[PDB]
């Protein structure tokens, strides 16, 4: 199905944003 | 000849003519700053619509469409990836070009790395990549769409239009021309949706498109050629991976590897480093309005995919015989080109499907589509040459003799374009927009190489950013020059290119190009002296207060707060349309 592949992609998507912010506020600080 | 058509392009003729008398009214173009860098006064929307406009030219409508014809929604890729390299412009590449203070992207390399030798080099390189990437794809669209819609000479008709960009883009500077973005980006979409709903209609829907583009083939399969013969099922049948951006990554059209990485490195290029884009960004009047206005361009560069590539899918459907023949000699009677007729594509649609009054409309999309591209070229290639060449030349020039110089070398870009036209015109159907694309996968990756090394490594200094840009080039040409003496042919007559050059997809060369000039550009840095840069690195990106020793790019929090957010709506929406159609 087209639609679970957008929110799986969707929901990778905001686990590497998290990944991001969690990198840089325990290894710029 | 219907009144109606003549009354819609005197109406879209007398908006860009109004808009341009009110910014000439308003702003300043007596200086240097004004006449290029739009006094640095432009909020997010004419960013954003300017960004957008100078990008979507009449290439895009041919090329995508008939690429769409062709073959399926990857091309989509093309407009996509532009989504996620602008979020890199406005958060990365526009903080350190304000920080900076330049008014062009080779002055930003002489700031950076200090010689006199990288701005001369880059600025002549951009100048070559406007002629041959950037206008060539212009001028052949805007013919293609006068050869098959009008009928007119598409000399003449050229002459016209570069005749009356030429004008639009002297009378007044970068702001008339970033104001009349924000109207040439309300009649694309608008003239561009009119026809995608006509064109959806025609096949019956979302669903028709889906249901009947891998059934969409000639019944002419049959050439009267000796060694043509019975043309085979490849070359005539629509791809079996049609309707998936993300193909196979050794035989795949374009493989999703050199799509995802090897455009990344290529828009970056484009995008990030190159002086008719971030031009618009020098513009404006904030890091927030830039990054704001980089937000309206991401989600105006979706809509290609809807407005382009589908109606391109939609005119092989309807038009099967004509959009996607085979037949040499079926090719050569459709629409002149014996290797395929797929660039018929967008201009059969508005022929066929478009009433008497809304054919004009889509005649003004063109033009506003065409004049907006080729005006941002006109105008970006004046500030290099202007503020580059000719302050080697002339140093205490003055801020009336460089706008003289300014408007005199559109008049020469103009002139150099129209010598330029029966050259790209000897590039035969959709082979160009395949040339366009791999011509700037073997000059930009050494660009974008070099800028990111110059922002990201501070240890790299001239030495290793001069001979990176100048090994880079050898690697290109090594590629270029043999590609284009072989020639490309057709699926129908293939090419006698050895598969170790044209072998490997030219998306797959730009990353490999972009690593070993990066690797050069490093090495060469690492093995001579590194050159404390005054001491000042507000010419590098860093998070800790951006510089060293107007220029504070510190926004209000609260809006800094909205782009930011903004920014990941933008991307998750993007990322949701790339898995809904991976
Ligand atoms: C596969 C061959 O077929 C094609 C491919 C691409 C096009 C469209 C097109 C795209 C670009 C810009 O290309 C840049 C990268 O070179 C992007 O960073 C930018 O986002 C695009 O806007 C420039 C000119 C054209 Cl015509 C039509 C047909
Ligand atoms: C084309 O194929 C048909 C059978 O499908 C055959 O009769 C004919 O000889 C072929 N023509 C050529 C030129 O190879
Ligand atoms: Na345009």
């Amino acid at each position: 199905q087209p639609w679970m592949q957008g929110l799986i992609a969707v929901a990778v998507f905001l686990v590497l944003v998290a990944i991001a912010f969690a990198v840089n506020h325990f290894w710029c600080q | 000849d219907n009144p109606a058509d003549i009354l819609v392009i005197a109406a879209y003729f007398l908006l860009v003519i109004g808009v341009g008398l009110w910014s000439m009214c308003r702003t300043n173009r007596g200086t240097v700053g004004g006449y290029f860098l739009a006094g640095r006064s432009m909020v997010w929307w004419p960013v954003g619509a300017s960004l957008f406009a100078s990008n979507i030219g009449s290439g895009h409508f041919v090329g995508l469409a008939g690429t769409g014809a062709a073959s399926g929604l990857a091309v989509a890729g093309f407009e996509w990836n532009a989504l996620f390299v602008v979020l890199l412009l406005g958060w990365l590449f526009a903080p350190v070009y304000l920080t900076a203070g330049v008014i062009t992207m080779p002055q930003y390399l002489r700031k950076r790395f200090g010689g006199r030798r990288i701005r001369l080099y880059l600025s002549v390189l951009s100048l070559f990549l406007y002629i041959f990437t950037k206008i060539s794809v212009d001028m052949f669209s805007g013919a293609v769409f006068i050869q098959q819609a009008l009928g007119w000479n598409i000399y003449a008709s050229v002459i016209a239009l570069l005749g009356i960009t030429m004008i639009y883009t002297v009378t007044g500077g970068l702001a008339a021309l970033m104001y009349t973005d924000t109207v040439q980006t309300f009649v694309i979409l608008g003239g561009a949706c009119i026809l995608m709903g006509y064109a959806f209609h025609e096949v019956g829907g979302y669903s028709g498109l889906f249901d009947k583009y891998l059934g969409a083939a000639t019944s002419l399969t049959v050439s009267e050629d000796p060694a043509v013969g019975n043309i085979s099922s490849f070359c005539y049948r629509p791809r079996p991976d049609s309707y998936h951006l993300l193909r196979h990554p050794v035989t795949g059209d374009l493989p999703w590897p050199a799509l995802l990485l090897g455009l990344t490195i290529v828009s970056g290029w484009y995008w990030c480093s190159d002086q008719v884009i971030v031009q618009r960004c020098l513009a404006g009047k904030s890091l927030t309005h830039i990054k704001a206005g980089c937000i309206l361009c991401g989600y105006l560069k979706l809509t290609p995919m809807f407005l382009m590539v589908m109606p391109g899918m939609i005119s092989r459907i309807l038009y099967p015989d004509e959009v996607a023949c085979v037949v040499p000699e079926v090719c050569r009677r459709v629409c002149g080109t014996e290797v395929g007729c797929s660039n018929i594509a967008y201009p059969r649609l508005v022929v066929k499907l478009m009433p008497n009054g809304l054919r004009g409309l889509m005649l003004a999309v063109m033009l506003a589509a065409l004049m907006s591209s080729l005006a941002s070229i006109f105008n970006s290639s004046s500030t290099l040459f202007t503020m580059d060449i000719y302050t080697r030349l002339r140093p205490r020039a003055g801020d009336r003799e460089l706008l003289l110089v300014g408007r005199l070398w559109v008049v020469f870009i103009v002139v150099v374009s129209v010598a330029w036209l029966p050259v790209v015109q000897a590039a035969q159907g959709g082979q160009l927009f395949d040339y366009i694309q791999a011509v700037s996968s073997y000059l930009a990756p050494p660009v974008s190489a070099v800028f990111v090394l110059a922002l990201f490594v501070p240890r790299v200094n001239e030495q290793g950013a001069f001979w990176g840009l100048i090994g880079g080039l050898l690697m290109g040409l090594a590629r270029l020059i043999p590609e284009f003496s072989f020639g490309s042919g057709s699926c129908v007559q293939p090419s006698a290119c050895p598969a170790f050059l044209c072998g490997v997809h030219y998306l797959y060369f730009a990353i490999v190009l972009f690593f070993c000039s990066g690797l050069l550009t490093l090495t060469v840095s690492l093995c001579t002296a590194p050159i404390p840069r005054k001491h000042l690195h507000r010419l590098v990106f860093s998070l800790r207060h951006s510089k060293e020793e107007l220029e504070d790019i510190s926004e209000d929090p609260s809006w800094a707060r909205v782009v930011n957010l903004n920014a990941l709506l933008m991307m998750a929406v993007a990322v949701f349309l790339w898995g809904f159609y991976a």
